[PDB]
């Protein structure tokens, strides 16, 4: 369990969960066609700068934690 | 009330999201495997015809993610690499002789979904086909190797780890290597600082490095042999071809740059994007690369790059010794924003836009030897270069395939004077949106459209030579005259034909091998070759009412019921039978079926009476004008048609009802259908070389008969008044049909029936619809992000105008004469459309029969309507108001809200005009509006009010603040309120009318990322899902209405179901005159599904099994599990997939032969029984 990345632990912070699934959620846009297609037309964006967007919020979301 | 549902599919998804191309039949021809959502297509262009045909298509109930096509050395026939959503990788073969995908591999490595860290996402293969590497998005990378045996079947390997910890990975490309050891050149992150440093500088400064994986062949092992940091982060990478082609290395697309960088002591060549001049966009914006497409010849290599703007520009490199000296690229051309491209041989190009229709252009130059600029790497500049945008002038489009994604609204009703209900479907991407309209039947083309003065009531198309293979004259009648034309390549007005009408006309036909007649009410005038006129006035003061005519015949009724019957010698002139026989009734319909080539006449005669009655006579001479068979008819007779598949005699009365009748010495066998809202006419028609029928009520059905099985399919078009065959060179095999005022030469080339469109375009992206109910109108709201109102549009490119003469040039150029002259086409050069706070918003009326626009509203610069409805309140008349809410100032990541406001207008001119009555502000965005007892609900945030109407503002009269997060839509029946929130599913609200309170007395125990809904019953909500799911959620009937974690009593989810695309509409409708209702739902993948209750447990059972045995004979061709995808995120509960279950009609005869015995049937027992599914809720034109 503990080498799948997203797993955690009993002294696991706020913080690394909720990068874990924000990661999770970004790749599953990324995945799921329909879900890329309703954020890339709720933002008037092309479906490459959407996912290059969310590329970038990969190491990004949350922010730096404490 | 157990209620179990059946799904399928009506209308495939049209998006495209992948395509790729290659010789997958294994002969010299090209085809395009393009994967749709969940479906994989195999197209085929045409190089004659330039069309593109869907070869094949197969549902693979799975998330395809990636798409990859390989060749093994010296091989002639391309694989398929599928990455898909499975924890699988499989490689398919397309089989031409069969017309399937036969998988050849299927490799199990990781776990089901769109996970984070299990390959699936991208897919890289080594141009020589000697291994494939496939990849998640994070820290997981595998790599198979692919030889083939002794019997030249394609083999793979063992699975060969190159696992990074904490790397992010943006792409995957192989590179071109000389048969040396195979590359994988990827763009990767590593992000183990950046999450150890609370400061966040480790955030910063973080850039993604182009590391190159070796598969050492010899070691069996990869290695990441090469890595360097990159200047900027890039978004794709190109194959650089290499080895005997070209010099070996990777395109790194970067923001407002390109990169090559092969590795080795080849130096990093950049080149900036180009832009275009003078830009409506933001400065602040950048620009990148959207797709690529690749070339490769003996001779030479290019690319072609498409930019966000839908730039096409072609990029060549220049090379000396096996270095490269410099990237040159040059503007192509421009095409809507493609998700993928394919240069294909004979000179071709396959563009897959991203939303909306796709196209196919015929490159017709390669883009240089015009004097266009062509910037280099090797230019200096410190600024970047500038292009003028222009029309297509190196591909011209041959061929346009409609797709309806993204469909955003859809309503299913009968706006048209036809009876079935046509789907209304508000569906788009921005400048290219559409409100196109759906009716399920054959394509018609329309060859030619010219409206007529006056009322047109008949036409005919003669010819002037029995030998003649085109026609030669078209005749209508109006009222009091008519008018003849002639085809003669213009279809010029002729006035020496002959026909001479001055009166209204009943019939005109060829007679004598070149000799015509025309049939008039004052008599009979027949018109010779040779230009003479034989006049036949009507005896005495009477008229002919009706008329039957023939090749050697023609028989006439006139008023009181009385025949008169015409024969032609065979020395060409007519005589008049010596007798005349009266009718018990007036006659009002007559056919005299075709004579038989070797034969000189035809026996039967088909007259019709206001008897209610149809009587054959016979016309042979041992028994002229004698009764022959009667038979009573349920009402009064409209057409009749006499046509040979076996001689039938077709009926169609007054009310819509169409029969079919056997026919020889006496007529007996009988079968009849509902056609009805309309006097059924009919006609003769010639179709695929064959006599056909075409009957005329609610709309034109086609009756032809197909292998000794009859068809009678409706045509996609709109009611029409009269038809006749017609053939020229033009249209060597149509249909010339009068409507309502119009002439219409038409033409039905394609045989299969589908949903046919008719498009009307739009400005912005539509977010919702209403029915006016008087009016049939539509008030549609159209939204977009980061765009301008026209007024911005107008002052920004003004203000540009001004700012180009403060250069102080000599002053004297004025460059704004020809940039505030032409607004470049909007919807083919994209939208010059830019900022994050900046939006546009318009409201329009438009009427749904034709394709104009009642009226249009624009709003202010910031200002985003996403509700809409009409209606009128109790405090007023019958006065139809249109309320619109709209947000201030969106800033949408992250998000952040100004204001709200809501506009009111009275909708006056039976909803032709809108004005402005008053527009009230409100704290929060309000995204749902409501009608609901004389007074309005509206939901502004996460709070429902009930508001009034005032004459300076919409008065709040209630408010209900215990919503947990947003309101998204609502929808109520009279007495109860159904919420729906953004992210907590359904909430069910009671208004008291006493105290106006509104109260929540229940909600869901599941959270759902609400999308749309639609009342089933008074106790039952059929919602959709962001995620792509269905789910149906029930009351139980122990629920109290009144009462005053969430709620108490809870309501129960009776139905889940994955459909695998995000639906945006549920609408409960009948969807043909006769069937059932049905849930039809519509999707943003462009596609049109239904969800089908069963009427017996029986029936339930047997479906069930037939899911079941296919799930393990049939399994998803990506590896997928069926019943692990339809339950994605909800277990499957009480649907059967009837998507999995038509595949029954796909398996081998031997698998369709054991699961039907296992049921204790026949294979043509179980396709039957799965066609009637389709008969009772969906389209069949099977006619016995
Ligand atoms: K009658």
């Amino acid at each position: 369990q503990s080498k799948y990345i997203g797993t955690g632990h009993a002294d696991t912070t706020k913080w690394e969960w909720l990068v874990n699934q924000h990661r999770d959620s970004y790749c599953s846009y990324m995945g799921h066609f329909d879900l890329l297609n309703y954020f890339a037309i709720a933002e008037n964006e092309s479906k490459a700068r959407v996912r290059f967007n969310l590329m970038e919020k990969m190491l990004q979301p949350c922010g730096p934690p404490a | 009330v157990d209620m179990f549902l059946y799904n399928l599919t009506l209308q495939r998804a049209t998006g495209i999201s992948f395509a790729i191309h290659g010789n997958f039949s294994g002969t010299k021809q090209q085809e395009i495997v393009v994967s749709r959502g969940k479906i994989l297509e195999l197209l085929r262009p045409d190089p004659n015809t330039g069309k593109v045909h869907t070869l094949l298509t197969v549902e693979v109930f799975g998330v395809i993610r990636s798409l990859m096509a390989f060749r093994l050395t010296g091989g002639t026939k391309d694989y398929i690499v599928v990455g898909s959503d499975s924890g699988r990788i499989v490689i398919l073969e397309y089989q031409p002789s069969k017309n399937m995908f036969e998988k050849i591999h299927q490799e199990t490595f990781g776990k089901s979904g769109c996970r984070r860290i299990v390959p699936g996402q991208f897919l890289a293969v080594d141009p020589k086909g000697r291994a494939v590497m496939i990849s998640a998005i994070e820290k997981q990378k595998l790599v198979y190797i692919l030889n083939r045996d002794a019997a030249a079947r394609l083999t793979i390997s063992s699975p060969l780890e190159a696992h990074k910890a904490n790397t992010l990975v943006y792409h995957v490309v192989g590179v071109d290597v000389g048969f040396e050891n195979p590359m994988f050149a990827c763009l990767e992150m590593d992000y183990e600082e950046a999450d150890n440093d609370p400061t966040g500088e480790a955030a910063a400064n973080t850039q993604q490095t182009l590391t190159f994986y070796e598969l050492d062949l010899g070691l069996n092992h990869v290695v990441r042999k090469y890595s360097e940091p990159l200047e900027e982060h890039g978004n794709f990478l190109i194959t650089v071809p290499g080895g005997s082609d070209g010099p070996s290395g990777v395109l790194i697309c970067s923001e407002n740059y390109i990169t090559y960088k092969n590795f080795g002591d080849q130096p990093d060549i950049r080149c900036p994007i180009p832009r275009r001049r003078n830009d409506l966009d933001d400065p602040e914006r950048g620009m990148i690369f959207v797709c690529s497409a690749t070339h490769k010849t003996k001779s030479m290599f290019f690319f072609l790059a498409q930019t966000e703007q839908g730039d096409i520009f072609k990029i060549t490199l220049e090379t000396d010794e096996d270095m490269v000296t410099e990237i040159r690229l040059k503007y192509f051309d421009t095409v809507p924003v493609a998700a993928a491209m394919c240069v294909l041989k004979t000179g071709f190009l396959f563009v897959a836009s991203e939303f909306g229709n796709h196209y196919l252009y015929q490159i017709a130059h390669l883009g240089d030897d015009d004097e266009e600029p062509e910037f280099s790497s090797a230019m200096p500049l410190e600024d970047t270069f500038f292009f003028q945008p222009r029309p297509l002038k190196n591909l011209v489009l041959v061929d346009e395939l409609d797709s309806l994604s993204p469909i955003l609204f859809c309503q299913i009703a009968d706006l048209a004077n036809e009876d079935t209900p046509q789907l209304y479907v508000a569906c788009g991407r921005g400048p290219r949106s559409s409100l196109r309209v759906l009716r399920h039947g054959l394509e018609v083309s329309e060859m030619a459209v010219s409206e007529l003065p006056g009322n047109p009531n008949a036409v005919w198309t003669v010819r002037r030579h029995i030998e003649d293979e085109f026609d030669a004259y078209i005749i209508v009648s109006f009222v009091n005259a008519t008018l003849v034309l002639s085809i003669g390549e213009t279809v010029e007005e002729v006035t020496d034909s002959g026909f001479l009408g001055t009166t209204p006309t009943l019939s005109c036909s060829l007679l004598g091998d070149d000799a015509l007649v025309q049939v008039y009410p004052d008599g009979i005038r027949h018109i010779r070759a040779d230009k003479r006129v034989n006049e036949w006035k009507t005896p005495g003061k009477k008229t002919i009412v009706k008329c039957a005519v023939n090749q050697r015949q023609v028989v006439i009724a006139l008023t009181g019921g009385e025949l008169v019957y015409f024969e032609m010698d065979p020395s060409g002139q007519l005589n008049e039978y010596t007798e005349r026989k009266e009718m018990s009734a007036d006659v009002v319909c007559m056919s005299l079926a075709n004579v038989p080539p070797g034969e000189q006449r035809s026996r039967f005669l088909a007259v019709g009476l206001v008897d209610n009655t149809v009587r054959i006579i016979s016309l042979d001479p041992s028994d002229c004008l004698q009764p022959l068979s009667m038979q009573a008819l349920p009402a009064q007779p409209e057409s009749l048609c006499i046509v040979e598949m076996f001689l039938y005699l077709n009926i169609g009365l007054q009310n819509g009802v169409l029969l079919r009748t056997v026919l020889d010495p006496v007529t007996g066998d009988l079968s009849d259908t509902r056609t009805g809202s309309r006097p059924v006419k009919l006609f003769r028609v010639r179709m695929q070389g064959q006599e056909a029928v075409l009957a005329m009520s609610s709309r034109s059905w086609l009756s032809y008969s197909y292998q000794s099985r009859f068809h009678l399919t409706p045509l996609s078009y709109e009611t029409l008044e009269f038809a006749s065959g017609f053939a020229s060179e033009q249209c060597p095999e149509g249909i010339v049909a009068i409507s309502t005022n119009t002439l219409r030469i038409l033409a039905l080339e394609k045989l299969g029936a589908v949903f046919n469109q008719v498009a009307f375009p739009l400005q912005y992206t539509p977010r919702k619809f209403v029915i006016h109910p008087e009016s049939n109108n539509l008030i549609i709201i159209e939204t977009d992000h980061n765009a301008y109102t026209e007024a911005t549009k107008a002052q920004r490119k003004q203000q540009m105008a001004e700012e180009m003469v403060e250069a102080a040039g000599e002053l004297a150029a004025e460059m704004a004469a020809a940039f505030l002259n032409e607004n470049l086409p909007e919807s083919i050069f994209g939208a010059p459309k830019a900022g994050n706070g900046q939006w546009a918003s318009v409201i329009r009326v438009m009427n749904p029969i034709q394709g104009n626009t009642l009226d249009l509203v624009q709003l202010e610069q910031n200002e985003a309507a996403f509700s809409v409805a009409v209606c009128r309140f109790s405090n007023t008349g019958e006065d139809w108001y249109v309320l619109v809410g709209v947000a201030k100032d969106l800033i949408l990541n992250p998000r952040s809200v100004a204001g709200g406001f809501v506009y009111t207008y009275k909708l006056v001119n039976n909803g032709e005009k809108l004005e402005f009555l008053h527009k009230t502000p409100v704290e929060e965005v309000p995204a749902a509006i409501a009608p609901f007892q004389g007074r309005v609900l509206i939901g502004v945030g996460k709070l429902l009010r009930v508001y009034d109407l005032g004459k300076k503002k919409l008065l709040r009269k209630c408010e209900n603040k215990h919503i947990a997060n947003y309101i998204s839509g609502i929808q109520t029946i009279g007495h109860r309120v159904i919420v729906s929130d953004v992210q907590e599913s359904f909430i069910w609200v009671r208004y008291k009318r006493n105290e106006n309170q509104l109260i929540i007395f229940a909600d869901d125990t599941y959270p759902r990322w609400v999308t749309t809904a639609s009342l089933l019953d008074y106790d039952t909500v059929a919602g959709a899902d962001k995620f792509g799911n269905i789910c149906v959620v029930r009351l139980p009937p122990n629920t109290n209405d009144e009462v005053d974690n969430g709620a108490s009593q809870k309501a129960e989810v009776i139905m889940n179901y994955h459909v695998g695309e995000t639906v945006l509409s549920l609408q409960k409708t009948t969807l043909i005159p006769g069937g059932s209702e049905s849930l039809v739902y519509t999707t943003l993948s462009g596609g049109i599904g239904i969800l089908v209750p069963f009427t017996s447990h029986e029936d339930h059972d047997f479906f069930q099994h037939v899911e079941m045995h296919l799930r393990s004979e049939h399994p998803p061709l990506c590896g997928r599990d069926h019943l692990s995808f339809r339950s994605y995120y909800f277990p499957v509960k009480n649907v059967i997939d009837g998507d999995l279950c038509e595949q029954f009609n796909s398996m081998e005869p031997n698998k369709q032969k054991n699961v039907s015995e296992e049921l204790d049937r026949t294979p043509p027992e179980v396709s039957k029984k799965l066609e009637d599914i389709r008969t009772r809720y969906a389209f069949d034109y099977k006619d016995d």
